[PDB]
């Protein structure tokens, strides 16, 4: 029994699974190919798991989850039993999404909260944490996405359509913002940061209103470009948006029982891959 | 609803309520369609071309010589196949011709070639 | 203008594939025969070494990856499959002169260390951490070689 799964992650080297599902627990599974063993089961939460996440190996094994009881825990294998070493629940409704930063920033969280809130966990000496809250969107955050970078940033969507584009800063020690755009019609259900190391960078905003918008940046300066990956809605609403790291294909959860994959091709333009 | 992002192994896991997990580890379909290539026999073979040297700027490999002709396929395809008439017309164009017989002038050379 | 018209074809058809079009430039470079922009050289390049890493040929991708131009892109690219996919990349001596390509020691040992406190070593750390792994080792001729390490 496990009609409904809202979200799984793959490890760094991809040998543990982990799926939550909407009866509140986590399974851990080894996988090999056709065989995923079932290693563990995880209670802990009071309300369905939306998303759980592993962090970067130089941090062991931790593995942030976030669910409806409002409660982000922190979980941790330690001699081959898990744990819940941490938790952060500094958000007054169901925690949505939680993504780890990129390994040179610590061991960072990003938590995003339906009370308008996104925060930024650290883990201290004492692996203790420190969290530094902001305010992201008015209606609610229904994800938030992290960025690679080489002056960090990150991305959030809201619930009154707007995609946020976050920077930090030392004079205010709280993430400023530094650039809104506008496009979608219904809540921004997703946004994903690409991985491209590349000339520029690449944002896929899924929404509700079944579109999906590509905010291509030329750089550091010259601000977004808006462009609808195609210009008829989904045949039903838009879930999630992944990038690839190697390549920049672009994977689309819609709410269609397939999902649909989109590359960029020398127009500029997007086109169906698969 | 449907989930799927990308994984750290380029490819992706999506909602599956078949399996065992509720997820499906799928091998994404692969443009590169030419079979020599799975085959690692040939990439050490390539590999033999090639001078590679350190970078100027830091100390990780980058190509300084390449031995690397269309010619040099031409085994690993079957003669019968449109492919192998691709790489060999793209051998008879751009394949550096040897002539072995010494000639009097370079002017020359360059006319018999 | 090869290169000119070369990008004319790249918008019209796909008759000429990603591997071809790599193989191609990379010839036509290396011979003298032809011009290609470093960047042109490079977008075949990163094409091609994708489509590579999307058929589970980390070895070959990592290969092509070198003919990249800009050192940045290479040092992270190489770097970044090196450190996912190191034990894949150490099996065979066709594995083994692949990482003999000329990967730097450091990422080698260090992508190494990585996949050992994973999986839950010391000579390469030898080459916070440090003060773990003494955590993890709590024997005397080994507390004298780490001395030694330590002094050197």
């Amino acid at each position: 029994h496990n009609e409904l799964i809202h979200d799984a992650v793959l490890d760094y080297y991809g040998k543990r699974l982990a799926t939550c599902s909407s009866d509140k627990t986590i399974k851990i599974f080894e996988v090999e190919g056709e065989t995923h063993k079932l290693i563990d089961t995880l209670t802990g939460h009071e309300g369905p798991v939306w998303r759980v996440d592993w962090a970067h190996p130089k941090f062991g094994t931790i593995l942030a989850s976030c669910s409806y009881d409002g409660k982000v825990l922190i979980w941790k294998e330690e001699n081959g039993r898990w744990s819940q070493i941490a938790v952060h629940a500094v958000h007054s409704a169901s925690v949505n999404s939680v993504q780890w930063a990129p390994h040179e920033y610590g061991p960072l969280l990003l938590v995003a909260s339906s009370d308008g809130k996104v925060s930024v966990v650290e883990f201290k000496e004492n692996g203790t944490t420190s969290p530094i809250i902001i305010d992201a969107h008015a209606i609610g955050v229904n994800s938030a996405s992290w960025a690679p970078a080489t002056s960090r940033k990150f991305v959030t969507g809201g619930a009154d359509n707007l995609v946020k584009i976050w920077k930090y800063n030392s004079d205010a020690q709280t993430y400023v913002l530094e650039s809104t755009l506008e496009g979608h019609s219904d809540w921004v259900r997703d946004v994903a940061w690409s991985p491209t190391v590349l000339l520029r960078s690449y944002l896929a905003s899924v929404s509700q209103d079944r579109t999906c918008i590509i905010w291509t940046q030329d750089n550091e300066q010259g601000p977004w470009k808006k462009t609808l990956l195609k210009e008829e809605k989904f045949p039903d609403v838009l879930w999630r948006a992944s990038w690839s790291l190697s390549g920049n294909v672009l994977a689309l959860s819609g709410g269609d029982n397939k999902v649909t994959l989109w590359k960029e091709n020398l127009e500029g333009k997007w086109e169906p891959a698969g | 609803y449907t989930f799927a992002k990308f994984s750290t192994g380029s490819m992706l896991l999506t909602k599956d309520i078949v399996g065992k997990s509720g997820v499906s580890i799928k091998r994404l379909p692969t443009e590169l369609q030419r079979k020599f290539l799975f085959d690692d026999v040939y990439l050490d073979k390539e590999i033999e071309k090639v001078t590679i040297e350190a970078r100027k700027s830091n100390p990780y490999p980058q190509i300084s010589e390449s031995s690397l002709l269309f010619k040099d396929a031409l085994d690993y395809m079957e003669k019968t196949s449109s492919d192998y008439n691709l790489w060999k017309l793209s051998s008879i164009l751009f394949d550096p011709v040897s002539y072995p017989y010494k000639t009097d002038n370079d002017q020359v050379k360059m006319a018999l070639l | 203008n090869t290169e000119k018209l070369y990008k004319e074809v790249r918008q019209r058809t796909n008759a000429l594939d990603v591997q071809f079009c790599w193989y191609l430039i990379q010839t036509l470079r290396f011979n003298g025969t032809r011009v290609f922009s470093k960047e042109t050289s490079d977008e075949a390049t990163f094409a091609f070494a994708a489509q590579l890493e999307f058929a589970q040929l980390h070895g070959h991708s990592l290969f092509v990856s070198c003919f990249l131009n800009d050192d940045k892109a290479a040092e992270d690219t190489i770097k970044r499959l090196v450190m996912r996919e190191i034990t894949l990349l150490r099996a065979s001596t066709n594995d083994h002169i692949l990482n003999r390509l000329k990967i730097p020691s450091q990422l080698i040992f260090n992508a190494q260390a990585l996949k050992d406190r994973y999986e839950g070593s010391e000579v390469q750390n030898l080459l916070d951490l440090a003060e773990m792994a003494i955590v993890t080792s709590l024997v005397q001729n080994n507390e004298l070689k780490t001395l030694r390490e330590i002094l050197n």
